[PDB]
């Protein structure tokens, strides 16, 4: 809309092509995290977590 | 920017208008957006910028 | 100063561009205020750079040219002569990079 | 009295009285009102305008205010 | 023209940061607020009259303690209507 | 207001003189001189102003030789369109 | 100096108004004092500037007769005395002690 892209005018900030797709913890659940298992397909290549 | 208004209009556009001037328009926009950035009048508007 | 704060609103008055600059001072004091010293005292350095870089005009870039300029000024900001191997150590850059930030030193009049 | 403390600045009054009393730096109004008729008819050049202002303001020359000034 | 004008802005403004007691290298960021909201052309900085005559002014009667009209007028180079105008100021304010 | 500026005026004349080699007593023949020849009323004495800024374009135009015009504006901080008028009166003197 | 043309100036000058005009006798005036004590009389503007530029700033009015020739014997006798001449400034001045003190006085109380 005309105002977001003001704001964007006034400020120079540029959201790029970029999405926050990221999991967060349901809410009213505190803990301590036990296991991270990672599966990856075959053909790209893994992180170094991996 | 075409607010309040069916569609926005560009340089050329507003210089029909008033004034055919192409860098005075322009630096009247900057001047415009800087007074803007003030921080008299931008402490509500910083907050719009998380979003 | 002193009578600064009186002038707090006549600071403005009939002004001009220095208005826009009183908000470079507010930012200054701000900063002024995170520095710890009294924010009140940022007149001094804008009322100066009125003296000593007033009088003309300046264009503004917006991207990298800054960027590389930040970058030469603290590399070459601790050259002392002797100290080349040191400012590549300290600021993880090639001897490339210090010795084109040397040259942008020596080139300047 | 609230206006003793005051300063000569709430007087509204003339160029040629507002400069004259600055030869004698007068900064109260206590401190003009202590002073008598008989004596700041010395300085040159308000004879005629001091008077009734001071009347208007329920003021008038001569008193005698004791612990003057008060700091 | 941009980059040495942008180096001579920094290096006086650390070096004045220097004369008021902040560390100079606080400087960068400074420009670079004046980057944020500044930023897109070229704009004309000359004197900013106002603060110059105010500064004047206040300097002026300053100086003035009872009598100095003569001395004011040799120096700053006003007459006293000005001196007037600047003390009637001066009263204005409490 | 005349005795203390007439005392000091002969005051200068007496020191330039000696400066320049006269004797400083025929400074009095000189305040007498002027008070004889510029009598008449009451004025301020200032500067020639007109030709202060005479004289400041002729520093502007004399230093000009052409892009060293931003120079000017470096020089003391001044316009770009009181150095164009300035070019524009220097061209049309001969 | 970089009056230079100054003699084209001249014609600015001639096309000048206000407070100038009259200086141009001023400098006609000092220019012939200048040739009368065997200075060059170019010199004359140069001294005039600078009679213009310490000297400006504030209001002046000058009086013609007897207070003029008071204020140059005043002026006469006080620049020769150097504390304790006042019998060398009678002598030499041919007026009485009283004629000196308030020379003395007079020299004092100006500021």
């Amino acid at each position: 809309t005309p105002e977001e892209k003001l704001l964007r005018a006034i400020f120079g900030e540029k959201a790029s092509d970029v999405k926050d797709s990221s999991l967060r913890v349901p809410n009213g659940v505190s803990g301590t995290v036990i296991d991270v298992q990672v599966f990856t397909r075959d053909g790209v290549e893994k992180d170094k977590r991996a | 920017f075409g607010i309040d208004m069916n569609t926005d209009y560009t340089l050329e556009e507003v210089g029909k208008q008033f004034d055919v001037t192409r860098e005075r328009i322009r630096q009247i926009e900057a001047k415009a957006l800087r007074k803007l950035r003030h921080p008299s009048r931008s402490e509500v508007l910083r907050s719009f910028l998380d979003d | 100063d002193t009578i600064l704060a009186h002038l707090d609103n006549p600071a403005e008055d009939t002004s001009r561009f220095p208005a826009l600059l009183a908000e470079l001072n507010d930012l200054l004091r701000g900063e002024l205020s995170r520095l710890g010293v009294d924010p009140a005292h940022s007149l001094e350095i804008v009322v100066a750079i009125c003296k000593h870089l007033g009088g003309g005009q300046v264009y503004i870039p917006r991207g990298q040219a800054l960027d590389s300029l930040i970058r030469d000024l603290r590399i070459w900001n601790d050259f002392n002569g002797r100290n080349v191997s040191e400012l590549t150590t300290r600021y993880g850059v090639t001897f490339n990079t210090v010795y084109k930030a040397i040259r942008r030193m020596r080139r300047l009049k | 009295d609230p206006i003793l403390l005051r300063p000569v600045d709430d007087l509204e009054l003339t160029v040629r009285s507002a400069n004259c009393l600055k030869a004698e730096a007068i900064h109260y109004i206590g401190d003009l009102v202590q002073r008598t008729e008989v004596e700041l008819l010395k300085t040159p050049n308000s004879l005629t305008e001091i008077k009734d202002v001071l009347a208007s303001r329920g003021l008038s020359l001569g008193m005698r205010l004791e612990n003057w000034p008060p700091a």
